[PDB]
């Protein structure tokens, strides 16, 4: 659950690196939290508010900041991102 | 694992049997509670209100396992109990991300002498 | 985020949704009444004084017909508190009517909340008021009937501003125009087609200006009275209603801060375990 | 940050023993502690509620209670502390 979201997002990159375009949704991202948070504290690592790890905002910002507009001379592909995200009370 | 314990009973007649069953289990806030306990005894370090952090990978499991296939389907009829009435709870939360219908079982209807404890609205 | 603090002011609006809803339960019973008071003494003598003047045709030929300059406002609001928007409703148009012109009207105001509300914005104009009223009945209507009398001879024309219930849930403001005193009886004399010899004229003249004036102020007050327990009732609804919204919002983040309460002092016990 | 209130402190004291009267001002002592934590995590210290340092209330109650009014005896002379705190959101 951790990897899929990145190994998806490879496959995007194939598109915007050729020139083509490609949207890439990504279901509730909530789940890879839980994924993540899993593995850390499986590891022993210190757990932040709510539980979650201090590098969760890396975790998920990393994955998006690769999903942009390249310039007409690499080719004019682009990526776009459609990030899902669960709210328990709407909050 | 009492509950996958049914599941796996089920299972046999979905695949061999190639019949419909119906899979009972009583209130899963205890099954939830159980994985937890294990967990913390093993030396695991709980999660944020103390449940295990493999909650998602232990309730998915019993949760994917419960599907209808080409052979039969096992239709579970699962109690859930919301801990402190809290939905944003763990447990719920989790659990309702996978149920497909709720069966709200009002104590007003009885009264009246209706005695389908299900309501009406509050079913959906 | 403190807990403690959250809950207890939970509870102050669980109290306040709990006396918000009684109180409602008040208002529809009280309700009942005025409405049950009011449907049975509803359009009494109302409009015969000014019926048989119509009827009089030589009153019609000499009636005098002029434009008052100065006139007297008495409104009518309700002395008790949250009682609704009925009494911001006359107060407001009261004040727009003076505002406008101001030493044109004497504005002898009715109940605590009207008096009150206009003594600041109209200070020296209303001299005198009426409140707690225990309870409404013609003898008592007639009292303010012939206290307002005693007033109108200071000005040319009388007009009374209320609430008038003409639904459960709709109240609109209603003003009635009544000539005073001294134009009633120049006018009164001029009646020659209803004969008054049982009780002669300068009786009767005096008399039946009771009646037409005491018979306005009578209605007035039924309407008034009905309206703010009409408005009350729909106040405690909304009340009671806002009330419960902001309950359940503050009961979602009590349980989130129950959530990150158990987290934090979870983490406490984890750090001092590892070592 | 967790010696300097406890060295200004003895700079009083002087004023104290020879008779004289001074007036200590103790700024921010949540500094101190965030500070003294601080000293006290790094130690590989086992960590206390709310990741403060177990005798972290012997720390001010130290400090402060060292402000008295000696007696006649001694000189007669007089230490007044005014430690200030602040708080998050009035809590």
């Amino acid at each position: 659950q951790f990897l899929a979201p990145y190994s998806g997002c490879a496959i995007g990159e194939f598109f915007r690196d050729n020139g083509k375009h490609a949207l890439i949704i990504y279901d509730d991202l909530s789940k890879q939290a839980v994924a993540y948070r899993q593995m850390s504290l499986l590891l022993r690592r210190p757990p932040g508010r709510e539980a979650y790890p201090g590098d969760v905002f890396y975790l998920h910002s990393r994955l998006l900041e690769r999903a942009a507009k390249m310039n007409d001379s690499l080719g004019g592909g682009s990526l776009t991102a459609l990030p899902v995200i669960e709210t328990q009370a709407g909050d | 694992r009492v509950g996958l314990t049914g599941l796996t009973v089920a299972e046999y007649f979905r695949d061999e049997e190639g019949k419909d069953v119906l899979l009972f289990v009583d209130n899963i806030f205890r099954f939830t509670q159980a994985c937890s306990e294990v967990s913390a005894l093993l030396g695991r370090i709980p999660s944020a209100v103390g449940y295990q952090p493999t909650l998602a990978t232990d309730l998915g499991a019993l949760q994917e396992r419960i599907t209808t296939t080409q052979k039969g389907s096992i239709t579970s009829v699962q109690a859930i109990y919301v801990p402190a009435d809290d939905l944003t709870d763990p447990a719920p939360a989790t659990t309702f991300a996978h149920l497909d219908a709720t069966t709200v079982l009002n104590r007003g209807l009885t009264e009246l002498g209706i005695y389908p404890a299900v309501d009406p609205l509050d079913s959906t | 985020a403190n807990l403690k603090q959250l809950k207890i002011r939970m509870k102050a609006i669980g109290s306040i949704k709990k006396i918000t809803k009684a109180m409602k339960m008040v208002a529809a019973s009280k309700m009942k009444a005025e409405t049950s008071r009011l449907e049975n003494g509803r359009n009494f003598a109302v409009g015969s004084v000014q019926k048989m003047l119509e009827n009089e045709s030589y009153v019609q030929k000499k009636k005098s017909t002029t434009a008052p300059k100065s006139t007297l406002l008495v409104p009518i609001t309700s002395d008790k508190g949250l009682c609704g928007s009925v009494n911001s409703s006359i107060v407001r148009e009261v004040k727009r009517l003076a505002l406008n012109n101001r030493s044109a009207f004497g504005l002898l105001p009715v109940g605590e909340k009207g008096s009150s509300g206009l003594s600041r914005p109209f200070p020296d104009l209303l001299k005198s008021s009426i409140v707690n009223i225990q309870n409404v009945n013609f003898p008592t209507a007639a009292a303010i009937a012939h206290q307002v009398s005693t007033q109108g001879a200071g000005y040319d024309q009388v007009t009374l501003i209320y609430n008038h219930f003409k639904n459960a849930i709709s109240y609109v403001v209603k003003h009635q125009e009544l000539l005073p005193r001294a134009q009633f009886l120049n006018l009164f004399k001029y009646v020659t087609r209803h004969e008054a010899v049982e009780p002669e004229l300068e009786y009767s003249k005096n008399y039946f200006f009771e009646l037409y004036m005491a018979s306005s102020v009578y209605n007035a007050l039924l309407n008034s009275s009905a309206s703010e327990q009409a408005s009350r009732m729909n106040a405690m609804e909304n009340a009671s209603k806002n009330a419960g919204e902001i309950l359940s919002k503050l009961t979602l983040d009590y349980n989130k801060a129950r959530q990150a309460k158990i987290t934090m002092e979870l983490i406490e016990i984890i750090s001092g375990a590892s070592i």
